[PDB]
């Protein structure tokens, strides 16, 4: 953006360009849970248990309880 | 769910617009999908790109920087745009079939073209120049060099 | 507009013979040629000129919350710049107190 | 993953910032034509002179050509757009 070098498609603006560009590079990638179970003792953790089995909870709230919570959107 | 125009999906509006049969100018996330006439070439996404890109909505607004209304005829002139007359006389030596009608009134529009505009959205000069020419009956209109 | 000369008021255009009739509520007529063929006028990219943003850009070096760069002035040598980003474009625009402005602005 | 530090950082600065050079060209023209107003089938520079160049820009030759003989009015155009 600072070099004047995103160009954006015939149908957006550079600033929604520039903001779907954000969007996209700031997702968390599916390696996140390598660390997460790396640390994680599934046969013992409770809170994994709960995730993984549908009892409670989801793995989106297990990275952000753990990993972090990642790019707040609102709309 | 987005909530900016075009495609204002929050909250209830589109079941509301389902519910209440609202008018066409009354949707506020309208969507048309269109499957290209060729059954054999909807593989290449390039032209799919080239189509979409076609039948996407341009209009003469979208490409005014601004626009001046004058009470001048032609065959006198706000002085702000006296330095007109250069581009104006190289338009009638370059488009000898295109010289003024022997029905010209005083009113004429005086439009800027807003250059980042057609570069984004890939407009050419003369893709305007037919695109008001073959649709108005009862004008006469004149381009700079482009 | 047309301010009529001896009552300090707003003139109406009434185009009848061929050009612009100044018609005032006291009588007076001006005739008046050239300078006022403008009629209409319309702008349709306000809220993105750059008068729009002159006071602004003029003050950015000087406002405390304006984002800065690490780059060099090439007029005053300073090691930082202050960054702008005006417009639905982006326009990045780098001012500086000496009066440096990048370019555009 | 652990052996990435073993890449050449300056060998893979140039060639991300020549590769970002022709995505740009090319995205900035997937559609829209050099010569002026879409037409991206199969002719002039709207999006080939031929082959696969729109996305792949691995084959060599075919992007490096499109985009010499097309480089100064993608620039003129980039210093256009942004002022
Ligand atoms: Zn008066
Ligand atoms: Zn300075």
């Amino acid at each position: 953006l600072l070099h004047g070098d995103i160009m954006p498609p015939i149908g957006l603006t550079t600033h929604d360009f520039y903001e779907k560009l954000q969007l996209n590079a700031l997702k968390f990638p599916d390696r996140i849970l390598k660390p997460i179970m790396n640390s994680i003792n599934p046969e013992t953790n409770g809170l994994f248990q709960m995730v993984a089995t549908g009892a409670k909870g989801s793995n989106p709230n297990m990275i952000h309880i753990m990993a972090g919570i990642g790019q707040i959107e609102i709309n | 769910r987005s909530v900016a125009g075009g495609t204002n999906k929050s909250g209830i509006v589109r079941p509301q617009e389902i519910f209440s049969a609202k008018p066409v100018e009354a949707e506020q996330s309208s969507e048309m999908l269109l499957r290209l006439k060729n059954p054999e070439v909807e593989t290449n996404k390039t032209y799919a790109q080239e189509i979409a890109n076609s039948i996407e909505l341009i209009t003469f607004e979208r490409l005014i920087l601004q626009w001046h209304l004058l009470y001048e005829t032609y065959s006198v002139m706000y002085p702000d745009f006296a330095s007109d007359v250069e581009w104006m006389t190289d338009f009638l030596e370059n488009h000898p079939l295109l010289q003024p009608p022997e029905d010209i009134a005083n009113w004429c529009i005086r439009l800027e073209l807003n250059k980042t505009t057609m570069i984004l959205k890939s407009i050419s000069l003369e893709s305007i120049i037919n695109s008001l020419r073959a649709k108005h009956p009862n004008t006469y209109i004149m381009h700079s060099v482009e | 507009m047309k301010i009529c000369k001896a009552c300090s008021s707003c003139m109406v255009r009434t185009y009848v013979d061929g050009n612009i009739i100044f018609r005032c509520s006291c009588g007076e007529s001006v005739q008046g040629d050239s300078q006022n063929l403008l009629v209409s006028s319309k702008v349709y990219h306000t809220g993105e000129m750059e008068d729009k943003y002159k006071i602004f850009i003029k003050n950015a070096p000087f406002d405390p919350t304006n984002c800065q760069i690490k780059k060099d002035c090439p007029n005053c040598h300073l090691d930082y710049l202050t960054q702008i980003c005006i417009g639905s474009q982006k326009i990045i625009i780098l001012v500086c107190r000496c009066g440096y402005m990048s370019n555009r602005g | 993953q652990h052996e990435v530090g073993q890449l050449n950082i300056k060998k893979v600065q140039t060639a991300l910032k020549a590769s970002l050079e022709f995505n740009t060209f090319y995205a900035f023209y997937e559609s829209r034509c050099p010569k002026g107003g879409l037409h991206d089938f199969q002719d002039k520079k709207c999006v080939k002179c031929g082959l696969f160049t729109y996305i792949i820009y691995d084959h060599l030759s075919q992007p490096e050509l499109v985009h010499d003989y097309y480089n100064n009015y993608k620039d003129q155009y980039d210093k256009e757009k942004m002022s």
